[PDB]
RNA sequence: GAAAGAAUUAAAUUAAUAUAAUGGUAUAACUGUGCGAUAAUUGUAACACAAACGAGUGAAACAAGUACGUAAGUAUGGCAUAAUGAACAAAUAACACUGAUUGUAAAGGUUAUUGAUAACGAAUAAAAGUUACGCUAGGGAAGGGUAAUAUAGCGAAAGAGUAGAUAUUGUAAGCUAUGUUUGCCACCUUCGACUCAACAUUUCCUCUUGGUUGUAAAAGCUAAGAAGGGUUUGACUGUUCGUCAAUUAAAAUGUUACGUGAGUUGGGUUAAAUACGAUGUGAAUCAGUAUGGUUCCUAUCUGCUGAAGGAAA
RNA sequence: AAUAUUUAAAAUCAAAUAUAUAUAUAUUUGUUAAUAGAUAAUAUACGGAUCUUAAUAAUAAGAAUUAUUUAAUUCCUUGGAAUAUUAUAUUUUAAAAUAUAAAUACUGAAUAUCUAAAUAUUAUUAUUAUAAUAAUAAUAAUAUGGUAAUAGAACAUUUAAUGAUAAUAUAUAUUAGUUAUUAAUUAAUAUAUGUAUUAAUUAAAUAGAGAA
RNA sequence: UAGCCUUUAUAAAUAAUAAUUAUUAUAUAAUAUAUUAUAUAAAGAAUGGUACAGCAAUUAAUAUAUAUUAGGGAACUAGUUUUUUAAUAAUAUUAAAUCUCGAAAUAUUUAAUUAUAUAUAAUAAAGAGUCAGAUUAUGUGCGAUAAGGUAAAUAAUCUAAAGGGAAACAGCCCAGAUUAAGAUAUAAAGUUCCUAAUAAAUAAUAAGUGAAAUAAAUAUUAAAAU
RNA sequence: AGUAUGAAAAUGAUUAUUUUAUAAGCAAUCAUGAAUAUAUUAUAUUAUAUUAAUGAUGUACCUUUUGUAUAAUGGGUCAGCAAGUAAUUAAUAUUAGUAAAACAAUAAGUUAUAAAUAAAUAGAAUAAUAUAUAUAUAUAAAAAAAUAUAUAUUU
């Protein structure tokens, strides 16, 4: 089981233990999600920054590669070259 | 006060809905939190996923942190919360002794839910 | 059952600690007593604390020696935290390291010790004032905020009012408004007169009205509406103000960069000259007094007063 | 009806959540309003317009204020189910029946994603010719606001060293194109010159001016 | 000079940052009244003395037809009672920058574990700039619980930060501009028109109260509950 | 203050195109009609260029500041000129040459090759990593603090 875990509000009127918090959890910029497999510990520093951020537990976690996979949006073609 | 912050006294009814949603999801990632680890336990002891989400019997957190946030009492939720403390912090040098959440710098980020018994 | 001992429990650190205050101290760090008077000793001190550097603090251990203790051991001054000062230059000893041709020496070094720089990281062995005759570089390293005060109001009403707190008056304390006074803050570096005034209303006169055992009448007093019109001339003083004289229906109070100096004035305030009283050794100075005494501007834009041209009628 | 308090969910009751559970225990929530008081000087001053709804009568308006809420309404456990609504189509007699849909409120940043482009680093490739390299191109990821400051890389200008070429050329100017563009290049037009101290690499600088 | 910034590197390198575990108690099960496992509860290893709370000791304040210690009056024949005056005791009730006997949260902080490594610490060799700060929020000192005041503490922003909101806006609410594109999610803030976007429900107001800068004691009129 | 040349700009007048006499503010940018001009591939329902219909957004620039649209500094406009340079040294870094030596070759010198110590006649494994050795303090010699030296080839 993980906790897939967003950084839903911005890190500019944060205070720094909580921006710090953020850092080691593993989130960079606001909307960058990371997956996260469960344990007590990690439970404990999303309790620390439950505001800011907005996680869901999931069967799986994604890999960068299958998450950008994932996001693309559908080309509306088919190119037959001649 | 020359210089003119205008920030009204009390909340506009939009404001007022969009602080019940942010409160709404401060518990709702807080059950989050609590049901992965449930999950979590119940693949240690040695159930499927589906399994553990079925499962009757729900593990409490045993983090201090987490077990507290859990109690009302402690961390109350929006549909548990009162009106006037979604609404209005505690501010002793206030005349009420009460103040708008959103005169509180970070207001959006920072949570505040359980004002003092009588004030 | 009794005596003696060992004591334990409770309380106490309120006494006492060389000395401030704080923390600690009866397991005593407090107190008494024997010995002693040594550890208020000598070389290396790691490692920490603290910490810009300079310094500061605790200190295991190794080596030399000493005192107490049967021993275990303890002592590198004081229960702890203040009790202090760099270099340079001199001075005194010890060291045996250098010895400017060699030898001595001198002189320098090492080790220990000495006195102060209190503006106390100490500029020199050694330095106060004055300028309105001043000069250069720079900095700004009435308006704004406040409303203690002031002015005005409100609530409550002790108390005056021949009797009755609320006709009229309204202690001290209570709640406000104003930004008209005297302050405070430091974002921000001219008083009066003349002339013309515009605005406010918290109304002085004029109009309407409520109350007035304290409206008989007439004069008043107090309160509500009301800013249309009106609201002074002289003697004194630079004065606003104030005192008075003579009037007036009344001689209201403010705001406007305490309106108005690219509109006038320049008496006050103000620099150069001079004198007086006081202050100073003095140059000179003054919340002093007096005589004298320096800014100018053809209007580009806004605005206002008038007057034309063009124009879409 | 009258007198006198209080304006309260502490107690109390009601409702909801969590532990054994048709009950007990613990927790959470629910207890007035209006007016007057009210107030200065360029001019009304919610930013302005303007906003309190009304039958007859609308295929139609009825806070745009304050307080508690929702995203049609009601149960069950974000989700489904039922209910009526609204719109539409069909069938029948402007109505009735059947069925399809809408129920994801929306706006909103230079936020994030997508969509492409650039540079840098990390990790994988491909192509072309310290090949454990270089250049170019892919993919995934992270990063790219900036005063004082630090670091890296370029360009314009002028001189020196080397140096083809040529009026069908070169230089300068103007105009319009081109290349992710302080620069250079293409074409046209103009004026000069029988011609670049030219391209390129080095060396250097009186090497870049809206600020004294 | 240190603090904060930059460049280039170094490893028998994770020492950094964040959280968890650590404790106490209960119930159940298994071994020998103890230990282990599981579940639950408890603001949960160590350090602390602020809020709060409290009146212990210290310093202060009040009351007793209470008691004692004396004093001033007072009635009968020096003894005695009452109305007392202070102190002390007793009992009850109170507060303080330099009182804390109770006592948080935040905090300081340790080991291992997990997560951050396209990431941190440390060290080495070198370059700086800066030492006028401002506002907002919270807790204080000064001031008058005055100042766009002053002095520092913590956090954020501005400083050096453009973008959306707050009418306009250095410091507030969101959010960090490599270059575009403009389909989708949105933040704070909004959705009658000006102006991008709206429909409902239940109450209350009638004062334009109010509608993004809440003005007090008090008065009058209602309204609930007892 | 040479001589030629000179569509360099500021600046003036005039003409052409276009907009402008009911509209209000850094005079730009973006949206967007219309009018005009040019266009030897406008085939057009075309393309570029010029131009304050109309709409939206938009508080010059610098300096100095906690902070400036500021009514703080400075500039009338344009052209030319106007500011981290040199010498003698020292320390770092990068590369290149040579390398236990380098530079220089006349010798002399500088740096390196050994660490110390105020200084002196002292100076690096007696049988291997420091537990050995060297120096300074101390000493009979060790120990003790500090730094340095040693595990086919010297750095
Ligand atoms: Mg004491
Ligand atoms: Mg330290
Ligand atoms: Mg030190
Ligand atoms: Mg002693
Ligand atoms: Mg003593
Ligand atoms: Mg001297
Ligand atoms: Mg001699
Ligand atoms: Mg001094
Ligand atoms: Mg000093
Ligand atoms: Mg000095
Ligand atoms: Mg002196
Ligand atoms: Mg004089
Ligand atoms: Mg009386
Ligand atoms: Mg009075
Ligand atoms: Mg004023
Ligand atoms: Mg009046
Ligand atoms: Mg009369
Ligand atoms: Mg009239
Ligand atoms: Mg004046
Ligand atoms: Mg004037
Ligand atoms: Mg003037
Ligand atoms: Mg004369
Ligand atoms: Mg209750
Ligand atoms: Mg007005
Ligand atoms: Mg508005
Ligand atoms: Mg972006
Ligand atoms: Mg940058
Ligand atoms: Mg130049
Ligand atoms: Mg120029
Ligand atoms: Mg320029
Ligand atoms: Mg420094
Ligand atoms: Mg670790
Ligand atoms: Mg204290
Ligand atoms: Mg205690
Ligand atoms: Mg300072
Ligand atoms: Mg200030
Ligand atoms: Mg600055
Ligand atoms: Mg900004
Ligand atoms: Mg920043
Ligand atoms: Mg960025
Ligand atoms: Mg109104
Ligand atoms: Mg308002
Ligand atoms: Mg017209
Ligand atoms: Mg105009
Ligand atoms: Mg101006
Ligand atoms: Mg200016
Ligand atoms: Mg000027
Ligand atoms: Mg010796």
């Amino acid at each position: 089981v993980f906790y897939k875990v967003t950084l839903s509000r911005s890190l500019i009127g944060v205070p720094h233990t909580t921006k710090s918090i953020v850092k080691s959890l593993g989130l960079g910029k606001r909307g960058s999600i990371v997956y996260k497999k469960v344990n007590p510990a990690i439970a404990g520093s999303l309790a620390k920054v439950k505001e800011l951020v907005k996680v869901e537990v999931t069967e799986h976690e994604l890999t960068p590669s299958q998450q950008r996979e994932l996001r693309k949006s559908n080309p509306g073609f088919i190119v037959e070259k001649r | 006060g020359g210089l003119l912050w205008k920030i009204p006294w009390r909340m506009s009814t939009h404001q007022k809905t969009r602080q019940r949603e942010r409160l709404r999801n401060v518990d709702q990632v807080i059950k989050q939190l609590t049901l992965g680890l449930h999950v979590q336990r119940c693949q240690d002891k040695g159930l499927t996923y589906q399994e553990a989400m079925e499962s009757k019997k729900k593990y409490k957190p045993r983090s201090k942190s987490l077990r507290l946030l859990n109690k009302p009492s402690v961390f109350p939720k929006e549909n548990q919360m009162s009106s006037k403390d979604k609404y209005w912090t505690f501010d002793k040098k206030a005349v009420g002794y009460r103040k708008g959440i959103h005169k509180v710098p970070k207001w959006t980020k920072i949570s505040i839910r359980k004002a003092p018994k009588f004030f």
